[PDB]
């Protein structure tokens, strides 16, 4: 049993016709203090998987090392390490899920919420969640922390069920994700303007975008708001 | 829960209710609270549903192993002490059990042992165990004799459970009867309390407080 | 302080027919007042014509199902590909659950299938491994809503024959698979209306001598 | 720990360490067991090479395992103490858990099991001891007499002997013991036991020990004078 | 000296091959399997007439549906029987059913090669394990200290084994009745035994679906011995 | 591997003897003779130190006679270092018994415990046995004055009079000749010394070559005293008995 | 609840001219219930005397433990243990149970047999040594004993005078404590004679 | 000679005699064949009986839905090694949701056997194994030796008289590798291959033991009247 | 359980122990014997937490019986009491201590004296002319302080014991369903069947 110290906030994600998109901001909070402003919380594994992590950052860095080691281990005595016997999204997830549930079972959890996004060998979209309790679930859209409350409602208007996935393009999907990140910046007190985004497509592969910023923000209306009720000046 | 067992001329009568509850919610009315350990041994269940089931079926495995090794039926004393010594090892861990181990051997005759999760092991003639044990005791103590017929003894057990089923909120469903002789136990049916209450009320003239 | 348990909601329902058995469950998965997934399968074909669901804390549910599936596999290896009977499966699951008596799997387990006489069978468990064969059992969040309805409409409880006035009971005539599916669908429609953790979709697994079939029905998504 | 396999098979299918343990038994002082109709008697040889002995305090050859069972032996004395101690502990353990004293067959089976275990465990040698276990089961009047040996095999005997010159006294018993009609009384049973030892012992003075066990935990050891009277009567009948 | 788990130049484990020689010195045990049941019989071989022969226990119950006969260093068999009984009962506890005869035998044979420098040497005893289950019916297995087990229609082990096996080769067919099998075991035991066969120095047993595993009384066997004598004198 | 160098200390010979026990007894037969004689009013322990020197400090020396508690003492024959290991174990066992039952340990129970330890080294562990034989002289309120002996096999026996170490065959014959049951301590003192004086391999028996001890009820009223004799006291008792 | 005051009791020790004195009450109780009036708290191992207050089961256990150790000491050393040396042994033995201690308040008293010098010493429940020239106190009425000793005591008191001083110190201190009393014993100790006196006191 | 007392001792020429003696136990064992095409992989095994009353000893063991092996030598050692494979296949599935690669299964068997050849007290395994399987890189056939050496092959045979079947496969290499989408013809080629190792005895209904695994074919074993088709 | 008493007179020790067993609300039994014979001339009564009492008593019984067989000799009451004390003193610092209080009544055949030892669950031993555990002493000790004289007969002891039980039956709230009385003397242990 511990308490989380340096923490990361929401991770958000969704499926689209030819793949999956995932995003998370670059902040490492220390309670209410916005301590570290250059923290990468999306961690790619090969050219077919991206693991998004929220919660305790020391535990995140531990998980990051486990994944790095997993790649090294898979390559051992494996001539098809960059082909048929490469690491799949499903393999990487199931491994993490196993660890998370084992650690909770020893009453010493990795204090995180994790989303594994990727594309499988047969082109199938992979998107699944796991957290400190070892709880897992999949959905056309997945989000952690505040994202669960604010992002999912917006992303579910694009892809409400399974049949909406082929009808959703990558342009429409990215647009929805970027908007969700703006909304989280308006409303989450432990978020930052700077974020990273990752697309994994079955055709065009893994596109990793860094140093993105929330833009097109509405603040002008604030000038007209005066007092808390009766005040006119 | 109301479970009883008593020694008499014709052997042992065992009677139990069928109700299982989680708070105020009635989880099951069809619970088998008598465990058939072998053709000669019965165990009653009260307290933790799982603890009792698990460790009393386990007891049957230890009894089978005894008679495979010793070429002889296990004594009620030995069988009961295997269970009590086991639960004593777990004392403090939070097991919840109140059980009667009932049997009939040549050397002992009809024998009943009260075994309990605090480590208590008691030999006796009459025992009532469970939330509705006080209600069942009332009927038993006033009507019990050594010289009861198998028919009258069976009814007294049935009636004592009915008494507790009525008053105790955590007892009810149905009544399972067993009669234990030296050649083994004999099952005497499932009796729904919904039908048994009205039947007994009419025939016995009892429960004049209730309208029917 | 760290709490190793959680509640993922959901509800499940097993009914045993004369020569068949169904095990249904809603597809919604939740924490607190949020939906995690509208379609997260909860009932599983475990092989040997046995279907299983472990409702409650999903992480413990998935662990248990995973370990039972594993037990079926090793049963085949160790006993010359012998079919694991439903009664044998039930006893094995008791030991899986009781093995963690002092740090329990936080689930309500139900399995369904056919017994060795071909007749429909449903078994029900508590979190620490006690079990009992039943004709009818609902489990999980809305179990208190569904069970009474099933006492009335499956076992004809408190029902009697017209003209006799409480003297003659309604006879316990057998229910077809079509008739049971009707009762399952209505049970979940009703449960969805009045329970916030039930909804999105209903998935039913039917078990017969021919094998394991699946049916899916939409439920209200609010 | 010392794990060396001392008891192992040989090309001809023999375990020599177990067989050499039997040779240690052959060296030991003679012990004999005879069961009558309502009693069992255990006779034992005391070698008279050791005088200036204190017979009050010297370890007696027959040992009580419980109030109703006794154990005598032939072979290494020091080894026998270890088996006796274990047997005494198991006897009290049985009473504690089963709420009933051990049967003679059970106690034998336990002692025999210990001996067997020492024939296929690493770092240990077999016991150089064969035992005669005798007594009466609880609430039973049928006499019991069992034998064990280093290999761990055990069996029941109407009458049996072990130790040095046991071949001779077994020869005596085989012609003198009738199964259809065993020694009906205590006197007859003791007499036959003393007779069998007199085939081997030397002097009938302080060289013979006799212990009589009867039903319901009735065990007594005969004194020098009491045994000496049996020795006197046997030879006076023999002078004819 | 040399390792306990050492291979010979021919590719055989020295200790296993030497334990087989100990089994050849043991008393004879015979088993015959039929569609009506499986019969098990043994030579008691008392070393002296003062030894009460009924205390010689070479046929043993493992469960209601599984019996067992032994030959060789019979003291070694006690921990094997204890394991077998535990395995049979434990499986019933875990699965609420009888355990397959083959699965029981496999569990016993798993102990065999657990020796080294675990126990210090292999078992010096062979076992005939007979039983019935719903899947494969009436069965007879031969469990060696090598860890190997063969199923048999009929099988003899011990000192008079190769002579008995040759006799079982000619006599066994698929339509044998239980009565015919009882007499056949007695006939072959009588042939290979040193002393004259009677109810006190030989023991019979069987396993049927209905009645389970039973050791035959000395009175019951005595009648079957008398029935055998008469039918041999009949031609 | 290591098997190659293993002597296998705990095995039977083809004749059914324990090699190492037999050889340990051969070692003990060269050790200085120790004698124990039990009387009605006490027990005597006499023992010969092995070929000493004039430059050995005798008054502070102890190789033969050791005190286990206030009621029990032992005479040693064999490896002194091995004996001290066992002696310290015996001293502890006595104190464990006293703590548990609040009574002084009965002599036989102490003797059985030490003898069981010796036995263990002959059956398991692969170690060499202890090359020691003890004479136990002790008193308790059950059996009174008692003499025991134990040897490397772990076998023990009770005695009226007994010798261990060198020339036991000759010593035991002499003791068997002159010992009587109604004997007293003063007489037993004389017998012990006379027996050593005849069996000794030395030219003459002197005070500097002996260790002597008595266990008497010759203590003021119903109680027992242990006396470990000083050099000058051994010299005086040698003159008194007429040996020097 | 507090282990050191379940049973009750006191011990006091003092020095004089070529002599030492140690005294104790005789009460053993179960909180308010008086159980025994013959529970002596002073023990001796040779010429070294040890008083022990506190939880009664530990008083008994430690006595048996130090008898054990002093008996082995004597066998190996071939001499009786001296007060100074015994004091160190008590300290060592208590501190080894640092985090699961015996709930006791031991007091040592005796005269060194070689130097002739009087010696007393006290300990807390975990081994700390207090080696006073004048006096040592212990038990449930230790505050009371401190007050009596500090006023009544003077140095170089003759054996018979010292008896009076230590007795009055104990008696009057015990009478102001509910869990002490029910009889008392005083030991006067000279180089080669030790007198033991039981005191007549109020039995409430 | 002086260097064959235990496995921890090299000979003066650098040989490990205990390992070589374990290799000899395989040669005494009954013949078993393994071959594969691009779609399927087959095992054919001649089972051996004790006598006419006895059953024929089983040669083939299933390890997973996609992997299994045939044995030759000490059967209990095959049970130990197959049990280890079963666990490793199972660990890969439960932890990584991944079917264990046949090549990696060979690497694990190699390393397990090796530890028994370098330590005092233990002994080498006395059995040879032929592992077939279908994974993400198609059909596979492996040959395991208890020295630790594992080899991937198109076809092979081990046991007594295995040289005859091994030569036949060496001739037929170009033909049977092309047998794609035709399980019956691939088994025919395996049955005809094992026939080159028979003397005196022929393939009967309770003698023969066949196993197959492929693209849309789980690892199954055929015995009894199920192989009468191929006799 | 509840009330256990003991009194040592001229030539014997008398133990009295209640018959009731109560689990919570109900009295399950009214004929329970809260004692075990350790040896022919030594008897131990006990009271404490459920289960622990019998488990501890039988465990001590087994150990003493083992000693008797091994040495063919009966331990003195003093020796047995010291053994029991040590077991409890060991127990009190265990993971889960024995919650048991005992009285040990024996007759020493060597000294020809009766002996009564009171030991609590902490391992606190005292030899006494009369003793009790729990709240029993609170009512009975004042009577025993007045009437006891060390030279009483066994009959005078039983009368003084009846006066103690009568006081308990008057002033104690709990119904302990009477007592089973046992006497320990030179001839061994016997039960007074009418009390
Ligand atoms: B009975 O009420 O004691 C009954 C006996 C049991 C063997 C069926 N126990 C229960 O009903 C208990 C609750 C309880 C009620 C009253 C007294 C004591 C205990 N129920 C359970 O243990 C339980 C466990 N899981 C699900 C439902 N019920």
């Amino acid at each position: 049993t511990q308490q989380p110290i340096v923490t990361g906030t929401s991770v958000i994600s969704m499926k689209y016709d030819n793949g999956v998109i995932i995003a998370a901001d670059n902040l490492g909070s220390y309670g209410s203090l916005l301590r570290f402003n250059g923290v990468e919380r999306l961690i790619p594994v090969g050219d077919n998987t991206v693991v998004g992590i929220s919660g305790d950052i020391s535990d995140m860095q531990h998980i990051e090392r486990l994944l790095k080691d997993l790649v090294t281990e898979n390559a051992y005595d494996n001539p098809l390490a960059d082909a048929e016997e490469a690491l799949e999204p499903s393999y990487i997830f199931e491994y993490l899920a196993t660890v998370m549930y084992q650690r909770r079972s020893k009453m010493n959890p990795l204090w995180n919420a994790i989303i594994v996004a990727g594309v499988q060998s047969n082109g199938d979209q992979f998107l699944r969640y796991v957290n400190l309790l070892g709880v897992t679930y999949s959905s056309p859209t997945l989000a952690t922390g505040f994202g669960a409350h604010m992002a999912n409602p917006l992303l579910r208007k694009v892809v409400d069920r399974e049949s909406d996935i082929p009808k959703t393009t990558v342009q429409v999907a990215e647009e929805a994700i970027v908007n969700a990140m703006r909304v989280l910046y308006y409303r989450d007190a432990r978020s930052s303007r700077n974020f990273s985004l990752a697309i994994i497509d079955k055709n065009t592969g893994l596109t990793f975008k860094k140093n993105l910023q929330v833009e097109n923000m509405k603040w002008d209306f604030a000038k007209d708001i005066k007092g808390y009720g009766t005040q006119k000046i | 829960t109301t479970t009883l067992a008593f020694r008499f001329q014709g052997g042992i009568i065992v009677a139990v209710d069928s109700r299982a509850t989680a708070g105020n919610w009635v989880a099951s009315q069809t619970v088998k609270k008598v465990i058939e350990i072998n053709p000669f041994l019965l165990g009653t269940m009260a307290g933790g549903v799982a603890d009792c089931q698990f460790w009393e079926t386990w007891l049957g495995s230890q009894c089978r192993l005894h008679e495979l090794r010793e070429k002889e039926r296990i004594s009620v004393a030995a069988a009961s002490k295997i269970l009590s010594n086991l639960v004593y090892q777990y004392k403090g861990a939070g097991l919840s059990m109140g059980t009667m181990i009932c049997g009939y051997t040549r050397k002992e005759g009809p024998t009943i042992y009260y075994v309990d999760s605090d480590g208590t092991r008691l030999k006796g003639d009459i025992f009532c165990v469970g939330s509705g044990q006080t209600f069942a005791y009332g009927v038993l103590d006033s009507n019990y004799k050594w010289d009861l017929s198998v028919e009258d003894a069976l009814y007294l057990g049935k009636r004592s459970i009915l008494a507790a089923a009525h008053r105790d909120a955590y007892s009810g469903g149905s009544v399972n009867l067993y009669h234990v002789t030296e050649d083994g136990w004999i099952y005497h049916g499932n009796h729904d309390v919904g039908e048994l209450f009205w039947k007994v009320k009419e025939e016995e003239g009892s429960f004049n407080n209730v309208i029917g | 302080q760290f709490n190793p348990y959680g509640d993922n909601g959901g509800t499940i329902l097993g009914i045993a027919g004369e020569d068949f058995a169904v095990l249904a469950g809603d597809t919604r998965n939740i924490t607190d007042y949020s939906i995690n997934s509208r379609y997260e399968p909860k009932v599983f074909d475990c092989g040997d014509n046995i279907v299983m669901s472990a409702n409650g804390f999903a992480a413990d549910g998935d662990a248990l199902v995973k370990r039972f599936k594993n037990s079926v596999k090793w049963y085949h290896f160790d006993h010359n590909d012998k079919k694991l009977s439903i009664n044998s499966a039930a006893r094995n699951i008791q030991h899986l659950l009781y093995g963690k008596r002092f740090f329990p799997y936080y689930v309500h387990t139900i399995i369904a299938g056919l017994d060795e006489d071909g007749k429909g069978a449903v078994y029900s468990f508590d979190p620490v491994g006690s079990y009992e064969r039943e004709q009818c059992r609902a489990g999980g969040a809305a179990a208190s809503l569904i069970m009474p309805f099933l006492d009335n409409q499956v076992n004809f409880k408190n029902q009697y024959e017209p003209g006799t006035n409480g003297k003659v009971k309604k006879p316990l005539k057998y229910l077809s698979v079509e008739e049971v599916i009707k009762l399952v669908r209505d049970s979940f429609t009703s449960a969805t209306e009045r329970h916030i953790q039930v909804g999105d979709g209903l998935e039913i697994l039917i078990v017969t001598k021919d094998g394991v079939r699946k049916e899916f029905y939409e439920l209200k998504r609010d | 720990g010392y794990d060396r396999a001392l008891s192992i098979f040989s090309p001809d299918g023999h375990i020599f360490q177990v067989e050499y343990a039997l040779e240690a038994v052959k060296r030991g002082t003679c012990a004999v067991g005879v069961k009558g109709k309502n009693c069992v008697v255990l006779g034992c040889e005391r070698r008279s090479t050791l005088k200036l002995q204190d017979t009050r305090i010297t370890p007696s050859k027959v040992s009580k395992i419980d109030s109703h069972v006794v154990l005598s032996f032939s072979g290494l004395n020091a080894d026998s103490r270890i088996l006796i101690e274990k047997a005494r502990v198991e006897a009290q353990s049985h009473r504690l858990t089963l709420e009933d004293p051990v049967t003679v067959e059970y106690l034998t089976r336990y002692v025999a099991g210990v001996q067997q275990r020492y024939t296929q465990s690493g770092g240990v040698r077999p016991f150089g001891v064969s035992t005669l276990i005798a007594g009466f089961d609880p609430r039973d009047d049928e006499p019991k007499l069992y034998q064990t040996e280093p290999s761990g095999i055990y069996s029941s005997w109407s009458a049996q002997t072990i130790g040095r010159n046991s071949k001779t006294v077994r020869e005596f018993l085989e012609k003198n013991y009738d199964r259809k009609e065993p020694p009906a009384t205590v006197e007859e049973c003791v007499k036959l036991t003393v007779r069998s030892l007199l085939e081997v012992v030397q002097t009938g003075a302080k060289n013979i020990e006799i212990t009589v066990v009867k039903p319901d935990s009735d065990i007594v050891a005969l004194s020098s004078e009491e045994i000496n009277q049996y020795v006197t009567q046997i030879e006076q009948e023999k002078q004819e | 000296d040399r390792g306990v788990s050492t291979f010979s130049p021919e590719g055989r484990l020295f200790q296993v091959e030497y334990s087989l020689e100990a089994i050849k010195l043991g008393s004879t045990a015979i088993g015959i399997a039929t569609k009506e049941g499986v019969v098990l019989g043994v030579e008691k071989r008392a070393t002296s007439p003062l030894l009460e022969s009924d205390s010689i226990e070479k046929i043993v119950e493992i469960d209601r549906h599984i019996g067992c006969a032994m030959s060789g260093l019979t003291a070694d068999a006690r921990s094997m029987i204890e394991h077998a009984r535990t395995a049979a009962v434990t499986h019933n506890l875990y699965y609420d059913e009888d355990i397959n005869v083959e699965s029981l035998t496999q569990s016993v044979c798993d102990l065999a090669l657990r020796f080294g420098e675990l126990m210090s040497r292999p078992f010096g005893v062979a076992l005939l394990i007979a039983g019935h289950d719903a899947d494969d019916g009436y069965q007879l297995f031969h469990a060696e200290p090598s860890g190997t087990f063969y199923r048999y229609n009929a099988k003899a082990i011990g000192s008079g084994s190769e002579g008995a096996q040759a006799e079982l080769l000619n006599e066994w067919h698929s339509s044998l009745t239980l009565k015919e099998a009882e007499l056949l075991v007695l006939k072959i035991l009588k042939q290979v035994m040193e002393e004259k066969l009677d109810e006190n120095n030989a023991q019979l047993s069987c396993i049927t679906k209905q009645d389970g595993f039973k050791i035959y009384d000395n009175e019951k066997t005595a009648e079957l011995i008398k029935e055998l004598k008469e039918k041999e004198a009949a031609e | 591997g290591s098997r190659r160098y293993d002597s296998r200390t705990t095995i039977f010979s083809p004749e059914g003897r324990l090699y190492q026990v037999e050889y340990a007894l051969e070692s003990i037969s060269h050790a200085g003779t120790a004698i124990g004689i039990m009387a009605s009013d006490g027990i005597v322990l006499a023992a010969e130190r092995k070929v000493t020197s004039t430059l050995l400090e005798q008054d502070t020396s102890t190789e033969k006679l050791y005190k286990l508690n206030d009621k029990i003492a032992v005479a040693v024959a064999g490896l002194t270092a091995d004996a001290e290991i066992l002696i310290n174990t015996a001293r502890i066992h006595a104190q464990n018994y006293l703590k548990t039952y609040n009574e002084d340990i009965p002599v036989e129970i102490l003797v059985r415990r030490l003898s069981d330890i010796k036995q263990g080294y002959t059956q398991h562990g692969g170690l060499r046995p202890f090359g020691v034989s003890f004479i136990y002289a002790g008193y308790d309120d059950r059996y009174g004055y008692q003499l025991y002996t134990s040897n490397p096999s772990g076998n023990y026996t009770g005695w009226k009079a007994i010798s261990v170490g060198a020339n036991t065959s000759a010593a035991q014959t002499l003791l068997q000749m002159d010992y009587k049951d109604d004997m007293k301590v003063d007489d037993a003192i004389e017998l012990a010394l006379k027996t050593l004086s005849k069996t000794t391999d030395s030219s003459a028996l002197t005070y500097d070559r002996l260790e002597f001890a008595t266990i008497r009820k010759g203590a003021n009223d119903g109680e027992v005293y242990q006396k470990i004799f000083k050099p000058q006291e051994i010299k005086d008792i040698l003159v008194k008995t007429g040996i020097t | 609840s507090d282990p050191s005051s379940i049973n009750g009791g006191i011990v006091v020790a003092m020095t004089g001219k070529d002599c030492v004195a140690i005294a104790c009450d005789l009460r053993l109780g179960s909180q308010s219930l008086g159980v025994s009036n013959k529970f002596e708290k002073i023990f001796h191992y040779g010429h070294v005397f040890l008083g022990i207050t506190g939880l009664a089961t530990d008083v008994t256990t430690l006595n048996e433990m130090f008898r054990y150790k002093t008996n082995l000491y004597k066998l190996k050393e071939e001499r009786a243990i001296e007060p100074e040396t015994f004091t160190q042994l008590v300290s060592s033995s208590l501190y080894e149970r640092r985090f699961g201690p015996y709930f006791v308040g031991p007091v040592v008293a005796g005269i060194n047999s070689k130097s002739g010098k009087p010696f007393i010493a006290g300990f807390d429940l975990i081994g700390c040594i207090d080696e006073a020239k004048d006096f040592i106190v212990s038990g449930t009425a230790s505050d009371q004993l401190f007050g009596m000793c500090e006023s009544l005591y003077e140095p170089n008191l003759e054996p018979e005078d010292l008896f009076e001083t230590i007795s009055q110190a104990l008696l009057n201190a015990a009478d102001r404590d509910a869990l002490s009393g029910w009889g008392a014993v005083v030991y006067i100790i000279k180089k080669d004679e030790v007198v033991k006196r039981y005191l007549k006191m109020r039995q409430d | 000679n002086n260097y064959d007392g235990d496995t921890v001792t090299f000979s003066p020429t650098g040989r490990l005699f205990q390992v070589e003696y374990a290799l000899e136990a395989i040669k005494q064992g009954s013949v078993t064949v393994g071959l594969r095409s691009n779609t399927h992989a087959v095992l054919v095994a001649l089972k051996r009986n004790a006598d006419e009353l006895s059953s024929y000893q089983k040669k083939i063991i299933k390890c997973d839905e996609h992997m299994g092996l045939s044995l030759a030598g000490l059967a209990p050692d095959a049970r130990v090694l197959s049990n280890y494979l079963r666990q490793q296949c199972n660990y890969s599935s439960l932890v990584f949701n991944r079917k264990l690669a046949v090549e990696r299964a060979g690497h694990l068997l190699c390393d397990k056997a090796q530890k028994n050849t370098q330590s005092y007290g233990g002994r080498p395994y006395g059995v040879g194994l032929l592992i077939i399987g279908y994974d993400k890189s198609g059909a596979h056939l492996l040959e395991f030796q208890p020295s630790g050496n594992v080899t991937e092959l198109y076809g092979t045979a081990i046991g007594a008289r295995s040289q005859g079947a091994k030569t036949y496969l060496e001739r037929t290499l170009d033909t049977f590798i092309k047998i794609d989408g035709n399980p019956d013809e691939l088994i025919k080629a395996g049955v005809e291959a094992i026939s080159q190792s028979l003397r005196d005895e022929s393939l009967t209904v309770d003698n023969l033991s066949i196993a197959i695994v492929g693209k849309d074919t789980p690892f199954t074993i055929y015995d009894g009247e199920a192989v009468a088709k191929y006799i | 359980m509840d009330i256990i008493l003991g009194i040592r007179v001229q030539d014997s020790v008398i133990l009295a122990s209640s018959k009731a067993v109560t689990r919570g609300i109900s009295v399950l039994k009214d004929s329970d014997d809260k004692t075990r014979q350790l040896s022919p001339h030594t008897l131990m009564s006990f009271a404490g937490e459920a289960g622990d009492t019998v488990q501890f008593a039988e465990y001590i019984q087994a150990n003493i019986q083992l000693y008797s067989i091994r040495e063919d000799y009966e331990l003195s009451p003093q020796a047995v009491s010291s053994f029991v004390r040590q077991e409890l003193a060991k127990s009190i610092r265990s993971r889960r201590p024995y919650q048991v209080n005992v009285l040990i009544g024996g007759y020493d055949k060597k000294k020809n004296k009766p002996e009564l030892y009171q030991i609590d669950y902490l391992g606190t031993k005292v030899e006494l002319p009369y003793g009790a555990h729990g709240y029993s002493g609170f009512y009975t000790f004042s009577l025993l302080d007045h009437h006891y004289r060390p030279d009483m007969t066994t009959e005078e002891g039983l009368d003084l014991l009846k006066l103690c039980v009568q006081e308990l039956e008057k002033r104690m709230p709990m119904d302990f369903k009477g007592v089973i009385v046992k006497i320990v003397d030179k001839d061994g242990i016997r039960q007074v069947d009418d009390f």
